[PDB]
């Protein structure tokens, strides 16, 4: 098998339409994930807490949808718990917060991308795993 | 305490044995590395290459589950990557 | 004649038949202590909370246990690292409950196998002897260390150390695989290879000597009677085993020199045991073994698994099996 | 549950005590060759 | 003077490497075995045996490498390069764990003729064939491990692979599926390599700490001759000194070697029993009693009953994988799981 | 006086020369990237 | 009489060979402080936690007041840069001398000049170089000390408002309190002097060792031995290594211990958090997590009958149930303001837990001190992902290692001192075997 332009590709956004990631940038996305993100998030579970992880399955029923590159960059901005009702930057990394998050602070607009698009493809490779825990690994 | 044969440290001392040797052992980790490098060794023992472990919509091992069907099962997953 | 070199010179006597000597006014008195306190334990103590949850382990043979399934159990979690003597119970059916037996036995037996280990540095000295067999018992005693003291300092609790059973002994070790992969620390390889290699060379020195014995007995008697203690000649030709052994491999293979010979032997057993002592002791501060999980992937990134996720799979079901009423919160961290 | 502490202190004391004192009676001089 | 004894007296020449008749055997095999093995694991794969990688030219390292046993599916197939599984094709024999049996089997040979060879030089040299017969623990446990365990379960596949972490693999199986450290016949192993290892080292130890002045230079080595007839250390204050130590010790340096021969060698050989018990799956596995004991009270609990949940643990979650052929599928919900975790 | 060719020249060869291709091979195998 | 492999035994007599190797060595040892931190700085990023980035030569400077600031934000790393530079020109100093006393410098110094000169069984003249020695090391007691109260101050974890560097002006001089500390008992909620817990005693105890370095080295100049003493040791000096190294032990467990168990003087900001510290952030973390959902935290009974929160400890203290229950002699700067006088407050649980404290609790849980030796972060099962060693583990492994040998280094040195002074470090005379002349023991 190997990292084609269909796993590749992941929706845009809510409206449908779609991007195609280069192998670089879904490289720089993983590289990027384990700089920022791993630390709680290793695997698409999150270590302090488990209820809520990053299966695409999880992301679309998220409010504000999560499922999609928008959602994702947004996300990273100016985080909210899964109903949309709170704002969350006090707690977890975002640039709204990265004075007291400061692993976010070199991070360009296209590194969000790269991040968002990681998330993305990466359940299309490992499926069950990504997210699943310790069960399947 | 000697059998006749010259002794380790005469020989590898010795300028003739380096004078062949330094173009012998060369020789053979080239040899070696082309092994690899031109993917013969893949196909002499039939290991996969990184790309040919899975079918691409596929997470299923090509597990031989027949003793005598074996030889034509793995063939058989072979050609369902072609 | 004055009495207490009287005293000194009885203690350091060396024509009593157990050596007494300084390091052993310490080591008789402590582990007599462990010693009556670990019989009567074993044999009657009643269940000890171990893990601190109010679930008690029964260790003792009245209470349910034989010689295999039998142990004094570690003290509770609940104390940690807290000394807990008699004299700080509000009774001793308290101190029962909580594991304080544990306690008073593990000190008092590494006070007095520190002793030991002393004892033999001054026996030696007074025989006229060379020193360091003390320096070979040190790589046991650095692994008892290890098991019962270094290991509850770094996870936080001698509810962790092991505990005196044989099928306790067996629980710590599959405990300490999941929690540290030890198999996969070099270490623990390198203490294998101290003792597999200690066995083997036990087995080649003692065949090999065997193998080279000079007759000096009948077909009718034991060999052995052709050796008499303290006797000046050698009882076995080493020029004819080294001409075998250096035959079986090459020449250059075999020892021909007695005194390099067992230095190796002791060496080889001593260093590697240091290691894996130190591999317990090191653990105890969380620098596991290798962790090769996932590291093969495709080209496409699937996992295709090694040896090393398998053995993942099995300490898996020993992580999540193991003091299955003690964990709330979702990371063992210690 | 005193009681116990005290002796056992007492006990400890006395036997550290003599481990000490022995050591500092001359233990270089008792050997077989070279007292001193 | 015919030509069976002109190759007796070129086989049995005084050479660097000693031949024997025996090597005509041994070095063939031996060969072949290490030979097998480095090629396995820098070039072969066990994909379609196992489901895995298993060589330096996959991505694995030293400790993961393997050559890994044939599927189960092959039985105890001898598993010939010309045989009817891989009919004369080296790739697929190779595809197929050809390379397990011809390491095993050729293993097994290069073991008879290593013994052979303790036997023809300890005969051509005039010694005693202890060593030969210290041999024999090393051939039971080899036997006993690689070849009749496997033959009383359903394959080869279930015998150990041939690799540092697929050995390691092995040592996790007996214990949740043999209970093995339950085994009376383990243990008495482990007492002899154990023993054996401080026999070892205590030997050594006191030889070195027992010698006789006979040199003025601070490194005692060179203050011995291989050719004098004079021990080289007190076994008078040796016996001493342990007799004081330790209550008692040896008198006979005779016995002494002999025991040091006979402690490792007795332990191998029991475990290798042992493990052909498990051949059977007849195990140590449980106490009857404490199993009445502890279905009837709740609150009866000990080291075993805690090891054996231990042991189910190891069970559900390495089955799937370590046993491809037998499509186990267990849900999250059946797991054995302790809270949390 | 020496031979130079002798049963140990063939033990040392037989060991030695696919040691140094094997090395060249798995040096080769470091730079295999997916 | 030495073979090669004992090599350096050949330099015991040798007063100025044996100068040219100790020096030479201290300059390895000032080069690999230069060196390493020059690597350290050259890796360095700061928008990453130091203890992200297998640091531990940084974090040391950090601590003692320079290039940090409020809450441990690296500020400026010149002072870094500085410090490796100038250890690293030193040791070329250190190894010129080194190398020129080995080689080309006088081999022994007795002859050149009766002061530097020395004789090992001097009991006088050893006395007086150990005196000289005090007294350097009472002066960098005290340079501690300087630095503290004089430049700059140091770093306080303690610091209200998340740590900050802070100039000591009251160091604790109470010696009840300084030795007190040494009374302490080693075990749990004691932990002897590793418990010390506020920059304050740290700079006290460092003002009375270093007073009391410089009067016992004017003491050993100034006397000779005593009778006791004379008749206690061994006169030699494979003695007085076998001494040192036995010494040197010691202080290796316990620094050990410190690194493992201490926040104050390893702070965590720099070092990450303690094993206790990061299973105690594990229990405030979903605490806090569950807490927010609703949960009563105080009334929740998990499945053993004990509190799933909160539990009581031995003596009574509200504490972090589960298996932390081992750890809450823990204390730190996140946690203390939840702590009322019984331990752990209910209604400070339920109204006044900070933003920063569950930022802090998260992070120190996701950092706790477990790893793979190849740097895999987290439990023995976890998957490659993160690539994390603890400081800590790092420096309580390495140092227990080192502590280790260096005992058996000392029952070498010593067993072996004690025989070559008694004349059977060669092995028994065969003619005046000891055992030989005495009666058989039956
Ligand atoms: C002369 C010869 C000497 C003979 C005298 C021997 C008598 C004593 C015997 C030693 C027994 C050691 C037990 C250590 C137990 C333990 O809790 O030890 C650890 C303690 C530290 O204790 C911990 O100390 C902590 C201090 O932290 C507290 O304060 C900190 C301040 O920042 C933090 O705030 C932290 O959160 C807070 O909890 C807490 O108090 C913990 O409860 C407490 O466990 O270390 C210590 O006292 C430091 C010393 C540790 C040395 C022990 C290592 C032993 C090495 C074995 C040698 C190997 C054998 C070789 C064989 C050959
Ligand atoms: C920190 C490590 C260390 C140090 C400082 C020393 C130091 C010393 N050793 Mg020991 N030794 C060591 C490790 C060390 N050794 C180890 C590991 C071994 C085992 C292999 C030995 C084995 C050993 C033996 C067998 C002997 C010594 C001897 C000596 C002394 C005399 C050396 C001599 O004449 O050589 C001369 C060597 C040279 C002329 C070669 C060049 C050496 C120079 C110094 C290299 C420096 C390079 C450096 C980059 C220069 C920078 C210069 C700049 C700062 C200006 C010397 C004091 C000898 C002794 O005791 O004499 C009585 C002796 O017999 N040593
Ligand atoms: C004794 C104290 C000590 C400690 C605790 C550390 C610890 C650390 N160093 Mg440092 N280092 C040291 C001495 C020390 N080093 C010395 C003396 C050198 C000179 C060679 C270095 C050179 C050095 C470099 C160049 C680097 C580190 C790095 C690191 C980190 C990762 C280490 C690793 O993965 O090891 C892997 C484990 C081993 C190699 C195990 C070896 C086991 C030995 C051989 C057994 C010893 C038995 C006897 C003593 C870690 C924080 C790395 C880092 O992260 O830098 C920012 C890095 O790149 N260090
Ligand atoms: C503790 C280490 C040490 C010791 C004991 C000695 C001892 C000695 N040296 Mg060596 N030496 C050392 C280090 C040491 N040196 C270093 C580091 C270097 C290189 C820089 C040298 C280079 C050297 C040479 C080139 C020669 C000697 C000579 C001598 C002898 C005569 C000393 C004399 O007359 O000066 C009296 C003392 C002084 C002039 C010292 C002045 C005050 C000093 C410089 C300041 C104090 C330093 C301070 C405490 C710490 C450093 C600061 C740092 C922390 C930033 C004496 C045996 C001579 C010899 O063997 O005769 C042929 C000789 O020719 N030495
Ligand atoms: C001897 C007592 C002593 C103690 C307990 C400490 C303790 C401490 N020091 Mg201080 N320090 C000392 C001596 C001491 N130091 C001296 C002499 C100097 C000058 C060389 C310094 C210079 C110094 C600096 C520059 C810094 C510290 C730092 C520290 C702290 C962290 C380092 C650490 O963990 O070491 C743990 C301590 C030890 C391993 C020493 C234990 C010694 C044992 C208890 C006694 C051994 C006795 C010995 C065998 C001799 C016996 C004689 C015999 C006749 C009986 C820690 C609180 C750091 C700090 O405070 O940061 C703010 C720091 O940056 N210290
Ligand atoms: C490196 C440090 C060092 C070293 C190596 C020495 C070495 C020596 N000292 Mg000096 N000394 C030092 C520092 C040092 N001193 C300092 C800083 C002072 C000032 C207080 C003194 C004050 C001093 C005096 C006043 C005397 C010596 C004497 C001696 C000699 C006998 C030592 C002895 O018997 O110890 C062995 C120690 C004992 C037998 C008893 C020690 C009891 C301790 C407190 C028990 C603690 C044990 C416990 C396990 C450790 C944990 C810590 C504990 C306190 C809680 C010896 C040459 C004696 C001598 O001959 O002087 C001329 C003497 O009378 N020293
Ligand atoms: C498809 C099938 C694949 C497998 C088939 C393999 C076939 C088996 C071949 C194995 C035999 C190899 C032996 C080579 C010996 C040789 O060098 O002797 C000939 C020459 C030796 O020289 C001599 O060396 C002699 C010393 S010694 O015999 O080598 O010890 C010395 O005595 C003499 O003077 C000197 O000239
Ligand atoms: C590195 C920049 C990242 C990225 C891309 C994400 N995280 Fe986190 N995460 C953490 C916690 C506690 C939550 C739950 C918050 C809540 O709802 O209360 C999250 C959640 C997310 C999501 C949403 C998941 C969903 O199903 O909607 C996403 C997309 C996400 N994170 C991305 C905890 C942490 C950390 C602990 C300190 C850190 C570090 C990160 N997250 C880092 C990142
Ligand atoms: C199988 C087979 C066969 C055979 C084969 C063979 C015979 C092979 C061989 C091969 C070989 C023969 C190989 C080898 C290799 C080797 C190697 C690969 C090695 C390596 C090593 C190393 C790596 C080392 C290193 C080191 C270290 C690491 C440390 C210490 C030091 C040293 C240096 C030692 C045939 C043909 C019959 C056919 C069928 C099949
Ligand atoms: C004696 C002896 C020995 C040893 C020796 C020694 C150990 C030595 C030492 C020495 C030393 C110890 C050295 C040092 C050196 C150093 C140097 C020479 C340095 C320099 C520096 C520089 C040049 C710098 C620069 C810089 C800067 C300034 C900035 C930053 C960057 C840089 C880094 C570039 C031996 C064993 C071998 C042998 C025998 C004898
Ligand atoms: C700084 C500091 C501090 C303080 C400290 C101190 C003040 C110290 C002290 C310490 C000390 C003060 C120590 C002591 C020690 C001692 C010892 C270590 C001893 C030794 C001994 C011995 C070794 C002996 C021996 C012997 C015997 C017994 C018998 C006879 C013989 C002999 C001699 C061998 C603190 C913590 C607050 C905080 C932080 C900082
Ligand atoms: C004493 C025992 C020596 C026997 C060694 C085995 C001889 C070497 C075997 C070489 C076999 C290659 C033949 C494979 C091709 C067969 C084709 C087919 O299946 O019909
Ligand atoms: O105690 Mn015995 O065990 Ca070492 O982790 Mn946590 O804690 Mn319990 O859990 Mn897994
Ligand atoms: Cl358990
Ligand atoms: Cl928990």
């Amino acid at each position: 098998a190997e990292l084609t332009p269909e796993v590749l590709t992941v929706p845009l956004n809510s409206e449908g339409k779609t991007i195609t990631l280069t192998e670089k940038q879904y490289l720089e996305g993983k590289r990027l994930f384990q700089y920022a993100c791993a630390s709680c998030h290793v695997g698409g579970i999150t270590k302090t807490n488990p209820s809520l992880d990053l299966r695409t399955e999880t992301l679309a029923l998220a409010t504000p949808p999560r499922d999609n590159i928008e959602g994702l960059v947004d996300y990273m901005k100016n985080p909210t718990t899964y109903d949309g009702e709170q704002e969350i930057a006090e707690v977890h990394p975002s640039l709204r917060s990265a004075d007291i998050f400061p692993k976010m602070r070199n991070l360009t607009e296209k590194d969000l991308v790269a991040i968002a698009g990681h998330i993305l493809v990466e359940p299309k490779i490992l499926g069950d795993k990504w997210g699943g825990g310790k069960v399947y690994y | 305490g000697t059998t006749g044969e010259r002794p380790f440290s005469d020989i590898i001392t010795s300028v003739r044995y380096w004078v062949i040797h330094s173009i012998t052992i060369p020789a053979l980790f080239i040899a070696g590395w082309l092994f690899v490098s031109t993917g013969l060794a893949y196909d002499v023992f039939g290991t996969p290459r990184p790309d040919s472990y899975y079918a691409q919509e596929q997470r299923s091992i090509p597990l031989v589950t027949d003793r005598f069907e074996a030889k034509q099962q793995v063939e058989t997953f072979l050609e369902q990557l072609k | 004649a004055n009495l207490w070199e009287r005293f000194c010179n009885w203690v350091t006597s060396t024509d009593n038949r157990l050596y007494v000597g300084w390091f052993g006014v310490i080591m008789i008195p402590t582990l007599l202590a462990a010693t009556i306190c670990f019989v009567i334990a074993f044999i009657a103590a009643p269940p000890v909370d171990i893990d601190g949850i109010r679930e008690p382990v029964s260790g003792s043979l009245l209470y349910g246990n034989n010689i295999i399934t039998g142990a004094v159990v570690p003290s509770s979690n609940a104390i940690g690292l807290h000394f807990y003597p008699i004299w700080e119970a509000a009774s001793l059916d308290e101190w029962l409950y909580n594991g304080g037996p544990y306690q008073l036995i593990i000190f008092h037996f590494l006070l007095g196998a520190s002793c030991y280990m002393g004892r033999q540095w001054e026996l030696s000295y007074r025989l006229g002897m060379r020193p360091w067999i003390c320096v070979a018992y040190s790589a046991p005693l650095a692994s008892a260390f290890a098991v019962f003291l270094i290991y509850p300092i770094g996870q936080g609790s001698f509810s962790d150390g092991m505990p005196l059973g044989i099928s306790g002994t067996f629980n710590f070790m599959i405990v300490f695989q999941a929690e540290h992969n030890i198999l996969m620390h070099p270490f623990h390889q390198l203490g294998v290879a101290g003792v597999f290699g200690g066995a083997l060379f036990c087995a080649m020195h003692g065949s090999l000597v065997t193998s080279s014995l000079i007759r000096e007995t009948t077909e009718t008697e034991s060999a052995n009677y052709g050796y008499k203690f303290g006797q000046e000649e050698e009882t076995y030709n080493i020029v004819a085993a080294h001409g075998y052994f250096g035959r079986l491999i090459f020449q250059y293979a075999s020892f021909n020199n007695s005194r390099s010979l067992h230095f190796f032997l002791a060496a080889w057993p001593v260093v590697g045991v240091w290691f894996t002592a130190l591999g317990i002791s090191t653990m105890a501060f969380n620098l596991n073994g290798f962790n090769f999980n996932h590291s093969v992937i495709d080209a496409k990134g699937n996992v295709i698994n090694t040896w090393a996720d398998i053995i993942n799979r099995a300490n898996l079901g020993m992580e999540v099996m193991h003091e299955r009423n003690a964990h709330n919160f979702p990371l063992d961290l210690a | 549950m005193e009681t116990l502490k005290i002796t056992v202190y007492i006990v400890v004391t006395f036997f550290v005590l003599l481990f000490v004192f022995g050591f500092l009676s001359g233990d270089p001089a008792r050997n077989p060759k070279r007292k001193d | 003077r015919g030509w069976f004894d002109i190759l007796d007296d070129w086989l049995k020449r005084d050479r660097f490497v000693f031949v024997g008749w025996s090597g005509i055997l041994l070095f063939p095999c031996a060969y072949l075995a290490l030979g097998g093995w480095l090629t396995g694991t820098t070039f072969v794969t066990s994909w379609y045996t196992h489901g895995l990688a298993s060589s330096y030219l996959e991505g694995c390292n030293f400790l993961t490498v393997a050559v890994s046993t044939p599927a189960n599916s092959m039985g105890h197939s001898l598993l010939l390069l010309w045989g009817p599984e891989a009919q004369g094709d080296f790739t697929r024999w190779c595809q197929l764990g050809g390379l397990w049996t011809f390491i095993a089997l050729h293993g097994a040979f290069g073991l008879i003729g290593f013994m052979l060879r303790q036997f023809e030089i300890a005969r051509l040299v005039g010694v005693r064939p202890y060593n030969a017969i210290a041999f024999s623990a090393p051939i039971a446990v080899f036997v006993s491990v690689f070849l009749i365990y496997p033959l009383g379960q359903s394959s080869w596949f279930f015998a150990p692979s041939f690799g540092v972490a697929a050995i390691f693999r092995f040592l996790l199986f007996f214990q949740g599926f043999h209970n093995w450290t339950l085994n009376p016949f383990h243990m008495m192993g482990v007492a002899g390599v154990l023993g054996g290892a401080l026999l070892c080292a205590i030997h050594g130890a006191t030889v070195e700490n027992t010698l006789f002045q006979d040199g003025e230079g601070a490194s005692t080595f060179r203050a011995f001759n291989p050719t004098q007839a004079e021990e080289t250390y007190s076994m008078v204050t040796a016996n001493r000194f342990w007799s004081q130590i330790f209550g008692i010790a040896f008198s006979n340096k005779r016995w002494l070697h002999f025991f040091m021969l006979f402690v490792p060698v007795t332990g191998l050989w029991m475990s290798a029993i042992g493990v052909v018990g498990l051949a059977l799956n007849l195990r140590s596995y449980d106490f009857i009693s404490q199993e009445i004991r502890a279905a009837e009270d709740p609150e009866f609990e000990t080291f075993y009953t805690k090891n054996l949940l231990l042991n189910e643990g190891i069970r559900a979650w390495m089955a799937p994988q370590d046993q491809p052929h037998e499509n186990f599928v267990f849900p999250e919900e059946v797991l054995p799981r302790g809270n949390a975790l | 006086s020496y031979p130079i060719f002798t049963v140990r020249w063939v033990a040392v060869h037989t060991l030695a020369v696919p040691t140094i291709f094997f090395l060249g091979a798995i040096a080769a195998m470091q730079f295999i990237q997916r | 009489g030495f073979a090669w492999w004992a090599g350096n035994a050949r330099l015991i007599n040798l007063s100025g060979k044996l100068l040219g190797a100790h020096v030479a060595h201290a300059g390895l040892i000032v080069f690999w402080a230069g060196a390493m931190t020059l690597f350290e700085l050259a890796h360095f990023i700061p928008e990453k936690p130091m203890y992200e980035q297998g640091l531990i030569l940084i974090p040391h400077i950090a601590t003692l007041g320079w290039g940090v600031g409020p809450g441990g934000e690296v500020v400026d790393t010149f002072p870094f840069f500085v410090v490796g530079v100038v250890h690293l020109i030193s040791s070329a100093v250190l190894g010129f001398g080194g190398v020129y006393h080995a080689i080309r410098g006088p081999e022994t110094l007795e002859e050149y000049s009766s002061f530097f000169g020395y004789d090992w069984k001097d009991k006088n003249k050893m006395t007086t170089i150990l005196g000289f020695h005090l007294i350097v090391l009472g002066i960098g007691a005290l340079l501690l000390v300087a630095k503290a109260m004089f430049f700059g101050g140091l770093y306080d974890t303690w610091a209200p408002g998340g740590g900050d560097v802070r100039v000591i002006t009251n160091p604790t001089l109470d010696p009840r309190v300084i030795f007190g500390y040494l009374l302490k008992s080693p075990f749990g909620g004691e932990g002897w002097i590793v418990s010390v817990n506020n920059l304050e005693d740290v700079v006290g105890g460092h003002i009375w060792i270093g007073l009391i370095c410089i009067a016992g080295g004017i003491w050993h100049i100034l006397t000779t031995p005593f009778g006791w003493a004379r008749r206690a040791f061994i006169w030699s000096g494979e003695a007085y290594l076998s001494y040192s190294l036995g010494a040197l032990s010691m202080m290796g467990f316990i620094a050990t211990c410190f690194v493992w168990f201490n926040n104050t003087v390893y702070p965590s900001e720099f070092y990450g958090p303690t094993g206790p510290e990061a299973s105690q952030a594990q229990a405030m973390t979903f605490l806090i997590r569950d807490q927010k959902l609703g949960a009563n935290v105080g009334s929740a009974q998990g499945p053993t009958g004990l509190g799933k929160y909160l539990m009581r400890s031995p003596t009574g203290e509200i504490i972090f149930g589960g298996e932390t229950m081992r750890f809450w002699d823990f204390r730190g700067p996140w946690l203390e303001p939840l702590r009322g006088p019984n331990g752990l407050d209910l209604n400070k649980i339920k109204n006044d837990i900070q933003p920063w404290q569950e930022r802090r609790a998260a992070e120190y849980m996701t950092h706790a001190p477990l790893g793979s030796l190849n740097s895999v972060g987290g439990v023995a099962t976890e998957i490659n992902s993160v690539n994390f060693v603890s400081p800590r583990s790092w420096l309580a492994t390495s140092h227990f290692v080192l502590a280790f040998f260096f005992l058996v280094g000392h029952l070498w040195h010593a067993g072996r001192a004690r025989a070559a002074a008694a004349g059977f470090e060669k092995g028994i005379d065969r003619e005046s075997e000891p055992v030989l002349s005495m009666p058989s023991l039956d």
